[PDB]
């Protein structure tokens, strides 16, 4: 009585009556996502039906993590949880989890190729940095930031869509199987900002192998001083590769491309650094001139059985 | 100052 069903492609959405006019906007392997009008909040929301959360150990573990993390994080530059529910009435029948979220207007792919001024370029990057800083404070390090999981609204607001890992934009320390720290996400922000300017993917690696090539081709070979940090089986391959001398950032991002300018180039040369120990940090990036104009202190500061995962998840839903 | 309030989609 409180629920009704609507067919979305091959999927049946059974949702609380407050959610009306479901239209699909996309799909991931986590599940299908519709925009709906929520009659009680009087605004549009995103509703995600989880893909077979108890299918196996990996699904359940990932469903549980998303649910727990969404509930703890709370910040204007991160997609927020509004509601979670299931149409099933007991742990026994428990099948489906629906997550209701804030809805934006577009992902960043369709804004990134267009011509952005410095003010909109800088302010989106500021919001991205604010969202990243908050994720880090909650002990969440993303590592998978890309234009398709950053979303924007027609008022120039921006939110980070999800929580990432646990290949164009991924950091060296990630594609080389090294350790990483917080500023692994700064690389991705550099790759995105670099894309906002050139008008195209900076390191469009056809494969993981071509991926490191394109990086070092553009930026040069990393110094000793990094190889030394490399595990032997990969330290060798990286070491065997042909020595690529690096261009300059004036060369990579020339004045021909800008509408500042010299600033976006400085920040870029500080973010797009292969050796993370020389890469700038989120806090420094925030107070960096090209960014610090917008500053506001209130924004910028186990194993289980499938049945046990199913029980844990069910608690989170209730 | 004054943050943008519109973006073109
Ligand atoms: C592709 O989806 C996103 O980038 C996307 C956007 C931006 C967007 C939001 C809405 C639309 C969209 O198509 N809006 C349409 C307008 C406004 C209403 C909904 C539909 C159809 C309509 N007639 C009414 C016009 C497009 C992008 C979110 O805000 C979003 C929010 C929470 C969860 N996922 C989201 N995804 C997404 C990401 C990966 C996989 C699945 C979903």
């Amino acid at each position: 009585n409180n629920f009704y069903s609507v067919e979305i492609g091959d999927s049946t959405f059974t949702v609380l009556k407050r959610y009306q006019n479901l239209k699909p906007i996309g799909s991931g392997a986590q599940g299908i996502v519709c925009a709906a009008y929520d009659a009680i909040l009087e605004r549009n929301v995103a509703i995600k039906k989880l893909s077979r959360p108890f299918q196996n150990q990996t699904h359940a573990k990932r469903a549980y993590r998303e649910l727990v993390l969404m509930k703890c994080v709370n910040h204007k530059n991160i997609i927020g949880l509004l509601n979670v529910f299931t149409p099933q009435k007991s742990l026994e029948e428990f099948q489906d989890v629906y997550i209701v979220m804030e809805l934006m207007d577009a992902n960043l792919c369709q804004v990134i190729q267009m011509e952005l001024d410095h003010e909109r370029m800088s302010y989106l990057l500021y919001q991205m940095l604010c969202g990243i800083k908050h994720l880090h404070s909650a002990g969440i390090i993303h590592r998978d930031l890309k234009p398709s999981n950053i979303v924007v609204k027609s008022d120039c607001t921006l939110k980070i869509l999800d929580f990432g890992l646990a290949r164009y934009y991924r950091a060296p320390e990630v594609i080389l199987g090294m350790g990483y720290k917080e500023n692994v996400d700064i690389w991705s922000v550099g790759c995105i900002m670099g894309e906002m300017i050139k008008g195209g993917v900076l390191f469009p690696g056809t494969d993981h192998i071509d991926q490191w090539n394109k990086v070092i081709e553009q930026l040069g070979t990393p110094c000793p001083e990094f190889m030394k940090k490399l595990q032997p089986t990969v330290r060798t391959y990286v070491e065997n590769r042909p020595k690529y001398a690096g261009y300059s950032f004036e060369k990579l991002f020339p004045d021909v491309l800008f509408p500042k300018a010299s600033q976006a180039r400085d920040l870029l040369s500080k973010m797009l650094v292969i050796d993370a120990s020389k890469r700038i940090s989120v806090d420094e990036a925030l107070q960096h001139p090209y960014i610090n104009v917008w500053y506001d202190p209130s924004e910028a500061e186990r194993e289980h059985t499938i049945e046990e995962w199913k029980e844990l998840i069910y608690k989170e839903v209730m | 100052p004054k943050r943008p309030t519109t973006l073109n989609l």
